[PDB]
């Protein structure tokens, strides 16, 4: 048997890392007057999305 | 560093006589000879293609 000195090494390191955000934001507000001598009106609506 | 000078590997040549051809250990000129002609003409071209 023949043997042979080899003493070697090697080594590898790979990573990866990502972050994906994303964000939306929406508003809506609505408001309405009437208006009579005898009569008064209001109406408001609002709206929100996220 | 101090494994190194404990047990140095076989990491380069000695640029001048690196190697000597194997049919130079030859008991006979017709067989060395042989075996060169198939070095040169065989062996050598298949393996720098491999």
């Amino acid at each position: 048997v023949d043997v042979q000195q080899n003493d070697s090494a090697t080594y590898t390191n790979v990573s990866g890392n990502t972050i994906s955000e994303y964000q939306r934001s929406l508003a809506t507000s609505v408001a309405i007057e009437g208006r009579y001598n005898f009569f008064s009106g209001s109406l408001s609506t609002d709206f929100d999305s996220n | 560093v101090d494994s190194v000078s404990a047990s140095p590997d076989f990491v380069d040549f000695v640029p001048t006589i690196p190697m000597q051809e194997i049919w130079t250990l030859c008991s006979s000129e017709a067989q060395a000879e042989a075996m060169r002609k198939h070095y040169d003409d065989v062996w050598a071209p298949a393996q720098s293609e491999k």
